[PDB]
RNA sequence: UCGUCUACUUAUUACGUUGGGUUCGUUGUAAAGCAGAUUUGUUU
RNA sequence: AAAUAUUAUGAACAAUUUAAAAAUUAAUCUGUUUAACUAAAAUGUUAUAUAUAAUAAUCU
């Protein structure tokens, strides 16, 4: 799901771990996530709504 | 469409295009992007110069590079001096040294490019490869190829 | 030879005094 | 087959293999090893290298090859 | 007119898988020469054999030609296959057999 | 004409007029070289596995239970240098374990 | 086969080299600590060619680990650091799509040609120079240099074997000429001899060869020069050789400097070219169209005009097979006599082309001196 | 023309009918025998030059 | 790195006629290779 | 160490580095002018052409 692909270092490959956020994901919809970096509040608010 | 301006000064950093030439792990054969030369030089070429005190009777020719190691302070294999003067002005010639030969000419120092260090070098003292005389080696990098032994490989 | 790879070369000026003679 | 190869005698050399490339490199080859080097065939992670260690019985450190020798803590007769 | 002509040549100059046809060729002059013109042949000090198994009796003994002119449709010698015969192996037709010797054995 | 362009005013380094919370500053060592940070000591040597370097019990079952088994090159690095009670300047790009 | 190799920039190089697990970590113990590289690596792999491990360690494919955090290319004269790593592709590693150079995989001979007393012969016949490290032989009209569609068809490649006097190996072909064009052609005695050579032979800007051609009519000016843009696209048994002015991205220009040494009055001239690029049928091409007088025997390129009646004397103007009236002449060389001058190779001029200098009262063997020595 | 009529029928049948100008003076000279040779399935409307100096 | 390639095949007979279907390969290299130019006489 | 005046002379890669490029295909850079007279005064460029070499004979 999270797309993860083994980190490649010389001599030395690992997976990478679980993300460490406070808040863990326990809903598991049909799509990938996304984040939208707009500029200002007032366009963030917009397309918000948009 | 959309336009943008972006020097060509910023990407000079990738001009090299391959592991031999960003890294200078092999002989630059007439491919190197970034060169050092001495700070007030504007002929840019390298320069293998030799000291002349005396007269060809008691100084001889090849006794002028006398102040730099290696060959130059044996007397060579070969001498042309006499007799029919070689049509490329070649004064003497050193024993072979693996592939590598070291020959001196005549008159002013040819500029010619040196396929091991890839800078314009001009001197008197030319190291052919293979009897080719396409693939020529200044005497500062012939003296460095016989000291670490790479005669036979470069 | 003082010369070297690196520094760059000159002509100096031959000396042309008197010299004392060698002796054995 | 193991990923860790560990030190194995060099092979006997031919006549152009023990000749060296130049005759300037003929006192190069005065002190040599008579043992390869260890190595490793692929990409790990450090728990599969220590495992590996473990089950071969031979270090990938040479600091620590060096400074923890086999060696016999009695005293000889 | 160059086809023709690099196929004359590959067939003067023996070639992989050239079968010799016109008896005007120079090896097919010289063994009719050979054969009948003796100045020729006291001056070329060679001569003409024939038979298979005669030329195996003389293999046996120690004597190996330089040319060997087999009919097509036999076979190659064993003793022409080892590589301590240095004799070259030709291919001919029946008529060429038979303008190089009258009463051809195939060899 | 010898030159019909323009040459930039900064003298110091590219991007001298703009503040520093826009460009990026160069990392190469002949612009470091002047650099009252880069200039200085540059740890860059590294350790292979956290059993070569000393953890107690309980960060060693605190790596388990985050699932982390071999150190990230920032890790390999900087970890010995804060254990020596050093101030370290922790760089990393984005997502290399820079927090641990 | 080596099907499977793409075309891959630096970036994907080493994107490929950072991905791929195949690599084989040789640690630097204290036994082999202060050694150089060539000499760890040629104790390590006794199967591989000092050859293969300078290309792989100057090109980096061989690199080293100092436990930095980035890879470290090294020259062979490098010594060895305690305890760091040295890198080495092993054998799969080269099964991806990434070409390894020419001495890390094994090529397999397989057949071996057998040559005639009589090929051998003509082979010896046709030498012309003889070198240390090359070999000018004069290629006759009508044998190809290489083996054409029909393998029954002799070759110079396939005459190759004849000319390995003492040394172990076979020459290799350094330049390809046309079925019809005869003269000079160089072969490389050593390996290191063709890697030097092909240098000579790519687009320059001095030419060092010569090509002498009797071409029908004479041009409009005496000496000049020849710029075409060839394109070549696949047709149905043969190519399309399309020839412009200006040129295009699919398009590769030729370049030549000609010089008309002799002519008839309208009907017939001596010229000589000097080009400066490797075009296929170059020489013919920019005779026929832009000098607008096609080779004598020309029959590609204005069949009907490369048989004229004017020589009805000399040529029969209706059996149409007479040889190509081109010839390489004269080729400069990198290694230089005991004179001091660069060795030229000179062939002479064929059986046809003679005879037409002796029919129209001209000198046959006379020194090119546009190609100096 | 026998090397690009793999050519010539491509473009015939990419397009939707053919135009051929000949010579009536010399007609199959001047004609393609590309087209002649191949069974084309687009139309084709032949225009030949100078018919009141060929034959009726 | 100047290679070569307007004919084969399914049938028909006769001592050429009539109906269908349609490339191979040498060498080097894994960049030290790949478009275009490579020109300069104050003889003003 | 203060109070005052001015300051635009402008380098891209690589290697190394919590220690030294010591990788010579690497430079690590501000040149260069500067002299009372009379004496004294310590400074350097030579080449060695045969010892894993050279000169020679027998024989398998
Ligand atoms: N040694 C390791 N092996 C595998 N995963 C690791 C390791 N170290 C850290 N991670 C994972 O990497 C993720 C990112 O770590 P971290 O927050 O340090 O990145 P960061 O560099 O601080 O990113 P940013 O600069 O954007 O904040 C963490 O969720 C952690 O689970
Ligand atoms: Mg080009
Ligand atoms: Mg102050
Ligand atoms: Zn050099």
């Amino acid at each position: 799901l999270e797309g993860v692909r083994p980190v490649h270092w010389e001599h030395l490959t690992t997976v990478a771990a679980p993300f460490t956020c406070h808040v863990p994901r326990t809903v598991f919809a049909d799509g990938k996530r996304c984040i939208i970096f707009t500029r200002g509040i007032d366009c963030a608010t917009a397309v918000y709504h948009r | 469409n959309i336009k943008g301006g972006v020097g060509s000064f910023l990407m000079r950093r990738a001009a090299p295009k391959s592991i031999r030439q960003k890294y200078q792990t092999g002989p630059q054969f007439y491919k190197r992007k970034f060169f050092q030369f001495q700070k007030g030089h504007h002929r840019l070429h390298r320069r293998i110069s030799g000291v002349q005190t005396g007269s060809p009777t008691h100084q001889r020719e090849y006794e002028r590079f006398h102040h730099l190691p290696g060959d130059v302070r044996t007397r060579p294999q070969f001498d042309f001096t006499f007799g029919e003067t070689r049509a490329d002005r070649v004064m003497f010639a050193w024993r072979k040294r693996g592939d590598l030969q070291l020959y001196q000419m005549s008159g002013r120092g040819e500029t010619f490019v040196c396929y091991r260090c890839g800078y314009p070098v001009r001197s008197q003292l030319v190291a052919v490869k293979a009897d080719n005389w396409d693939y020529r080696m200044c005497y500062r990098c012939y003296t460095n190829t016989v000291h670490r032994g790479m005669e036979n490989d470069t | 030879g003082f010369g070297g790879f690196g520094m760059s070369v000159y002509t100096p000026k031959k000396d042309r005094r008197f010299r004392v003679q060698p002796l054995p | 087959p193991p990923i860790i190869k560990p030190p194995l005698p060099v092979k006997v050399g031919t006549l152009a293999s023990t000749r060296p490339r130049s005759p300037m490199l003929a006192d190069e080859a005065e002190g040599r090893p008579t043992r390869l080097a260890p190595s490793v065939f692929g990409r790990h992670d450090a728990p599969a290298l220590q495992r590996a260690q473990q089950e071969c019985n031979q270090l990938i450190s040479a600091s620590a090859l060096a400074r923890i020798p086999n060696t016999s803590p009695r005293a000889p007769e | 007119a160059q086809r023709a002509l690099l196929m004359q040549l590959q067939q003067n100059v023996i070639w992989e898988g050239t079968v010799i046809s016109d008896e005007r060729h120079h090896l097919i002059q010289h063994f009719v020469k050979l054969r009948q013109n003796p100045k020729y042949r006291s001056s070329k000090q060679m001569m003409v054999v024939g038979g298979r198994h005669l030329l195996h009796e003389l293999h046996k003994r120690g004597y190996t030609p330089r040319h060997l002119l087999v009919r097509e449709g036999q076979q190659k010698p064993k003793w022409a296959t080892n590589t301590g015969v240095k004799t070259e192996i030709i291919r001919v037709d029946r008529h060429v057999a038979d303008v190089c010797s009258p009463g051809n054995d195939g060899f | 004409k010898a030159y019909g362009g323009t040459f930039s005013r900064s003298v110091g380094e590219r991007s001298n007029h703009l503040v520093s919370d826009v460009v990026l500053q160069s990392l190469s060592p002949s612009s470091t070289h002047n650099s009252p940070l880069l200039s200085k000591n540059i740890k860059t040597k590294t350790v292979t596995s956290f059993e070569d370097m000393p953890l107690y019990p309980e960060l060693r079952s605190a790596l388990r239970q985050l699932r982390i088994t071999t150190p990230s090159p920032i890790q390999q690095s900087a970890v010995e240098v804060i254990m020596q009670r050093k101030d370290t300047v922790v760089a990393a790009p984005h997502g290399e374990g820079k927090t641990l | 086969s080596h099907a499977r190799y793409r075309p891959l920039s630096l970036r994907a190089r080493q994107t490929l080299s950072e991905k791929s697990d195949d690599l084989q970590y040789h640690v630097v113990t204290q036994e082999w600590f202060g050694e150089r590289v060539d000499s760890f690596l040629t104790c390590h792999y006794p199967q591989w060619d000092y050859e293969t491990i300078k290309r792989l360690v100057q090109q980096g494919h061989i690199y080293r680990y100092r436990k930095n955090g980035k890879k470290k290319f090294t020259r062979l004269t490098d010594r060895l650091e305690f305890d760091e790593l040295l890198v080495v592709p092993t054998r799969a590693f080269w099964e991806k799509q990434l070409a390894p150079p020419s001495g890390v995989l094994e090529e397999t001979d397989g057949p071996k040609f057998k040559l005639s007393a009589t090929a051998r012969e003509m082979a010896h016949n046709m030498v012309l120079f003889k070198n240390e490290h090359v070999i000018v032989i004069n290629k006759p009209h009508g044998l190809p240099m290489m083996p054409t569609d029909d393998p029954q068809e002799m070759s110079i490649a396939a005459m190759l074997p004849a000319w390995k006097f003492t040394n172990v190996a076979k020459p290799v072909v350094c330049h390809n000429l046309d079925r019809e064009t005869s003269g000079c052609v160089v072969l490389a005695r050593t390996r290191n001899a063709h890697r030097m050579l092909g240098r000579m032979f790519v687009k320059r800007v001095v030419p060092n060869s010569v090509y002498w051609s009797f071409c029908v009519g004479k041009p409009t000016v005496n000496y000049g020069r020849v710029r075409m843009h060839f394109d070549i696209t696949r047709g149905n048994k043969g190519d399309i050789i399309v020839a412009r002015p200006s040129p295009t991205k699919t398009s590769k220009v030729a370049i030549a400097e000609f010089v008309v040494n002799a002519s008839a009055l309208e009907f017939g001239s001596f010229i000589s070219f000097y080009p400066l690029t490797t075009r296929r049928h170059q020489e013919r091409i920019m005779a026929a169209h832009a000098l607008r007088c096609p080779v004598l025997g020309d029959a590609k390129y204005g069949g009907d005009a490369a048989f004229p009646s004017s020589l009805s004397l000399f040529w029969d103007p209706e059996n149409k097979g007479l040889p190509l009236h081109l010839h390489h002449r004269k080729i400069q060389l990198p290694y230089k006599n005991t004179a001091g001058e660069f060795i030229c190779v000179t062939a002479p001029l064929p059986t046809q082309m003679e005879k037409t200098f002796k029919k129209l009262g001209w000198p046959c063997e006379v020194d090119d001196p546009l190609i100096p020595g | 023309m026998q090397l690009a009529s793999r050519t010539l029928a491509e473009k015939v049948k990419d397009a939707d009918f053919v135009l051929e100008i000949r010579d009536a003076r010399l007609p199959f000279t001047t004609g393609n025998p590309n087209l002649q040779k191949i069974i084309i399935d687009r139309p084709r409307l032949i225009v030949f030059n100078k018919a009141e100096m060929s034959n009726e």
